């Protein structure tokens, strides 16, 4: 309720004006909330050092492992894991790939765009087996 | 479940159960091909027959 | 003289029967003994909620507020909820609960 | 304005029993499969058996 | 779906005889070796031509 | 809130304001009730010119909002005795603030079916809007909402 | 620069992972907690750490056991309360989501009655949305407490005579009398139409493992 | 009785205060031929 | 006879079911006041500032 | 199913039909789409 | 009760339940523990359900058995057409669970 | 019927607890704001029908799309 009685009377120039008393106080807050924010942001974009697991869909049962940095700030890195995966895999890096998301709970998403990716990597933290280091 | 939990099931039963490790091999292995799960045939192998 | 006392007897105010604490404490030992440790220190988890398994059941405060859940506010706002502070329609609903609470066979 | 919580809403906290009052419904809760009787054709029929 | 050997037994159900007609072994051949050896799935196009 | 009222007092010296006041007040504890807040205003020109116990008609009349926490027996006595104080020229009371107009009407109220204590909690200015109020709020609002719900639950189990 | 804070991280779970797989007597309460509180204030993961150079944001998953690598909280002082409310609080900043999984074998972590109300309070502080998981789990972990008291009383005087009691064995037949969330009556304790009951009993390390590693062998065949 | 004689199944004054005395379930159009749709409790705790 | 240990065959089923529903009644109501709770104790913290 | 995979591979999806009868080229087709106005309704023997 | 019966087996719970009081109580290792159940038929017993009560919840040999109960092997009652499906138990949903038992 | 608060008829296939429409004390019906849809203010409004005509649609089952997975990936809603 103590909000709501903290209007106040100034004068600007020559015409009187109803001001809230707080306003500026809140805009501080606004305004530190937002940067806090951008720098929760850019740092999602920052390089994400993670153990990657792919298995090819098929058959044929094979499962390449390697450690890949993600750096997504500048669709090329999409493409840069795909060509990794594919000279794992003994394949000309020309194949066309889709690459998907392998979820905990047993489900499976496309991954079609970089910024994407980011989220991926940021909502699974991973499910491992420790005493495999 | 049932064939572990229930006696009436298992032992001289009524109508049979299956069981899962009969019905199944795993882990097999045949000329380069890599099975996780493969069924039992008595004649295992096309070769075999 | 009867219903006139019935009238007088809810104006002033009704009250929860010890009856149901003691049925409380001989149920749910566990329960009991946990808000037992606790009196007097706030309370984030409500152990007491299977001494009310209904809405209505807690009149002894407004707006069916149980007892010990008011211990850790204000002395204020434990009078701003109190019996004195009712409606005369949420005084009746007070003493209906409380009959009904007695003669009832489950709850 | 006057109900607003940080706490979230009835979905989050699944206070809710029951569910869909008839239970497992192909349409509702559990997945369709095959196909679509949009007239009431099959809904309606007499057992010839 | 003509499959069976895959349950360990021959396909039944005389579409045997439709993969063997001479018209089959014009236009596709070698396909009723495809689906009765291999159980595999035959749709509307593959039906139609 | 509870109860509330509007106050329109002639505009007297203030020690007679003071003592009128302190008469309402101890009037709201002997009878066992609480006061949320006695807000004070000033003395404005109304809209129409009321006469005090004199029969002399004013031009101007000191405004003083009430907000009661009561049983409503014994706001009857409450409200006779406002009502007949020689330095009140009139009082509008409202007791509708517990279950207000824009609640409760098909099913308006989402994850709860009339949930009594959102409005209790609040104060009578945050339910009914004062003529200043601008978008401004939108933002105080929030920082207010936020910030309490932070600080909530870490303050209330310190003790 | 916060590739830096992501190796150190590395390092950070490998010696979680390696504290963790220990599982042994030789690793007791105080030593557990003392060798908690050691990785913690080596690695800074105080609140007070920037965003940026935090090193919880690199740790996949040691996370959640370094988490319950605290739970049972050991006898000198209520200063272990505090361990746990750290962690936390650097999830909420990350914005990684507790899972009920975790939370659950937290519970299920948890010696005595006062220290199950010291985890349900310290995520009260740590600003988690209290859910029907949260209330379920809580229950269970009480009941399985109290379950756990009778069975200690029963083996007891079991173990003077040398022959149980019927009390024993009805106990042993329908559990504990007026239990809340009781086993003869299953579709109480259901969520989502799925049963919540981990914590109704100790889990080992290797059981958490287990399961784990189940989902990792199911990835890596089917 | 009600089983060879079509005058005593005629339920709405006859056979509907039997069913009330009895405590059977009854209604007007039901599925036993007197004016009954289930037995009463004594009747189905009892071989008579 | 048979109509009628059949009869209470269904009639003790059906007791037992609303035995079962009133347990499910108690605790969906046990649930709401759960999230009651988690209102309530947040509207009177504000209320004691 | 915990092993049928072989067949997963050369298995084949179901076609878009919705979308193909909707995208089909249409002669009532219009540059910009107008909604029909409210036809005449029965409003009872008086009124027709 | 046909109706009945669909519930009157242990739940999977019941059973984890069971199993770790026995292994508080009586000391037993966890590791080694075998909970199992053995239902009879309601209204009589057959051959079938008496040889498992003998063979397996309590272990006899046949030798020990025949030499305890002679009169087994003249004993030859079998189930009833009408009372086979006893066993036989309706599999029910946990979303369904507010309809039937 | 001429007499007025007869008007609404004798209509057998609402949903109230007599057939006579006139004597029921549960919806009082609205001559001028009503009927826009449904036509004549008499009759039932689109979601309470109890009698289905052959080309148009019925009641819409309520849900309160994930599980047409199996079906044609273009269907809508």
């Amino acid at each position: 309720s103590e909000m709501f009685r903290a209007y106040v009377l100034e004068r600007r120039g020559a015409t009187d004006v109803v001001t809230h008393r707080d306003a500026e106080r809140a805009a501080a807050w606004s305004q530190q909330r937002q940067r806090e924010y951008d720098a929760y942001c850019s740092l999602k974009e920052a390089p994400h050092p993670r153990h990657v697991y792919a298995r090819l869909e098929g058959c044929e049962g094979k499962i390449v492992s390697f450690e890949f940095v993600f750096e997504i700030s500048c669709t090329t890195t999409i493409s840069r894991l795909k060509s990794r995966i594919l000279d794992a895999l003994g394949m000309p890096r020309d194949r066309n790939i889709d690459l998907g998301w392998y979820l905990p709970t047993l489900d499976t998403c496309p991954i079609h765009s970089d910024e994407e990716l980011m989220q991926v990597l940021h909502t699974d933290p991973g499910i491992e087996d420790p005493k495999e280091k | 479940e049932e064939r572990r939990h229930n006696i009436h099931h298992t032992h001289r039963p009524t109508r049979p159960l299956p069981d899962f490790e009969e019905v199944f091999e795993r882990d097999v292995e045949i000329d380069g091909h890599r099975f996780v799960l493969r069924p039992r045939w008595n004649p295992r192998t096309l070769q075999d027959v | 003289p009867v219903q006139k006392k019935r009238q007088e007897q809810m104006l002033y105010g009704v009250n929860i029967p010890e009856t149901r604490q003691m049925k409380f404490e001989e149920q749910h030992p566990l329960l009991a003994g946990a808000l037992r440790k606790l009196e007097g220190q706030p309370k984030g988890f409500p152990f007491w909620y299977r001494k009310y398994p209904t809405r209505r059941h807690a009149y002894e405060y407004r707006f069916s507020i149980p007892v010990e859940m008011l211990d850790g506010y204000n002395d204020d706002v434990k009078k701003a909820l109190s019996k004195g502070m009712m409606s005369i329609q949420e005084k009746q609903f007070a003493q209906e609960a409380m009959y009904m609470e007695r003669y009832a066979e489950h709850d | 304005l006057m109900a607003h919580s940080d706490t979230k809403g009835i979905p989050y906290f699944k206070v809710d029993n029951r569910g869909h009052s008839n239970g497992r419904v192909p349409g509702v809760n559990a997945p369709f499969f095959g196909e679509f009787d949009q007239k009431m054709m099959q809904a309606m029929s007499r057992p010839l058996n | 779906i003509f499959d069976g050997p895959n349950v360990g037994i021959t396909p039944y159900g005389g579409m045997t005889r439709l993969l063997a007609r001479p018209e089959t072994s014009l236009k596709y051949p070698g396909l009723a070796e495809f689906v009765v050896l291999t159980g595999a799935s035959l749709f509307a196009g593959d039906a139609l031509r | 809130v509870f109860y509330s009222f509007v106050l329109v007092m002639k505009p007297r010296q203030r020690r007679f304001t003071s003592q009128a006041l302190r008469e309402i007040g101890v009037a709201v504890y002997s009878n066992g009730g609480l006061i949320r807040s006695i807000t004070n205003e000033g003395i404005m020109r109304p809209y129409s010119r009321f006469r005090d116990a004199d029969n002399t008609p004013l031009t101007y009349a000191r405004y003083i909002i009430l907000q009661l926490d009561m049983g409503e027996e014994e706001m009857g006595k409450v409200d006779k005795i406002i009502r007949e104080h020689q330095d009140v020229l009139m009082a509008l009371k409202l007791n509708n603030l517990e279950r207000p107009v824009g609640i409760r009407s098909g099913n308006k109220e989402l994850q709860a079916a009339y949930f009594p204590l959102d409005t209790f909690t609040r104060l009578e200015e945050e339910i009914n809007w004062s003529p200043q109020t601008s978008a401004d709020i939108y933002t105080q609002l929030e920082m207010n909402w936020k910030e309490f719900s932070r600080t909530r639950w870490s303050s209330f189990l310190r003790n | 620069n916060a590739y830096a804070a992501m190796e150190l991280a590395a390092e950070a779970r490998r010696e979680i992972h390696e504290l963790w797989l220990s599982a042994e007597t030789a690793l007791e309460r105080e030593k557990r907690v003392q060798q908690v509180a050691a990785l913690i204030e080596k690695y800074k993961l105080d609140p007070s750490t920037p965003r940026e150079a935090d090193v919880s944001r690199g740790l996949g998953d040691a996370f959640d056991r370094l988490l319950l690598l605290c739970l049972p909280l050991g006898k000198t002082d209520a200063k272990g309360t505090d361990n746990l409310e750290r962690l936390m609080h650097l999830a909420g900043r990350n914005g990684r989501e507790l899972s009920v999984r975790t939370i659950q074998h937290l519970f299920a972590r948890t010696d005595s009655f006062a220290e199950a109300l010291a985890v349900f309070y310290t995520m009260r502080r740590c600003h988690v949305a209290m859910n029907m998981e949260a209330y379920y789990s809580m229950l269970y972990s009480l009941q399985r407490l109290e379950e756990e008291g009778w069975g200690q009383h029963f083996r007891n005087e079991y173990e003077e005579n040398g022959a149980p009691s019927e009390q024993a064995m009805d106990f042993i037949v329908k559990g504990i009398s007026n239990a809340l969330l009781p086993e003869n009556k299953p579709w109480l304790g259901r969520v989502m139409f799925q049963d919540r009951n981990v914590p109704d009993r100790r889990y080992d390390t290797r059981d958490f493992d287990e399961l784990d590693t189940a989902w990792t062998q199911r990835y890596k065949s089917g | 009785d009600a089983s060879n004689n079509r005058f005593f199944r005629g339920y709405y004054y006859g056979q509907r205060e039997l069913h009330q005395l009895l405590g059977r379930p009854h209604s007007l159009e039901a599925t036993n031929a007197d004016g009954s749709n289930d037995l009463s409790t004594y009747e189905a705790n009892t071989s008579q | 006879e048979k109509k009628r240990i059949e009869a209470r065959q269904m009639m003790d089923g059906r007791q037992a079911l609303k035995k079962k529903h009133l347990d499910l009644l108690r605790e969906f109501h046990e649930r709401q006041f759960f999230f009651w709770y988690e209102r309530a104790s947040e509207r009177l913290q504000n209320m004691n500032l | 199913s915990i092993y049928a995979h072989a067949l997963s591979q050369f298995a084949v999806c179901r076609q878009p039909w919705n979308e193909y009868i909707g995208l089909l080229t249409k002669q009532d087709s219009t540059p910009y789409h107008t909604e029909p106005q409210e036809k005449p309704a029965y409003r009872g023997r008086k009124q027709g | 009760n046909p109706w009945l019966r669909n519930r009157q087996l242990p739940h999977r719970r019941q059973m984890e339940g069971i199993a770790r009081r026995v292994c508080f109580v009586l000391g037993i290792p966890p590791s080694e523990v075998r909970i199992r159940n053995l239902l009879l038929p309601p209204t009589y017993l057959d051959k079938g359900s008496i040889v498992r009560l003998n063979d397996i919840v309590f272990r006899l040999s046949n030798e020990q058995s025949n030499l305890l109960i002679p009169w087994l092997t003249n004993y030859n009652k079998e189930l009833d057409p009408k009372d086979v499906d006893y066993t036989a138990l309706a599999k029910t949903t946990n979303e369904e669970e507010w309809l039937t038992l | 019927a001429n007499h007025p608060n007869r008007q609404s008829g004798i209509q057998f296939l609402t949903h109230y607890n007599t057939h006579q429409r006139f004597r029921v004390n549960k919806d009082y019906i609205d001559y001028m704001h009503w009927g826009k849809e449904q036509g004549q203010a008499r009759l039932p409004h689109r979601h309470q029908r109890v009698a289905f005509d052959f080309n148009d649609q019925l009641h819409p089952t309520r849900i309160g799309y994930a599980w047409f997975a199996s079906q044609d990936p273009t269907f809508g809603h």
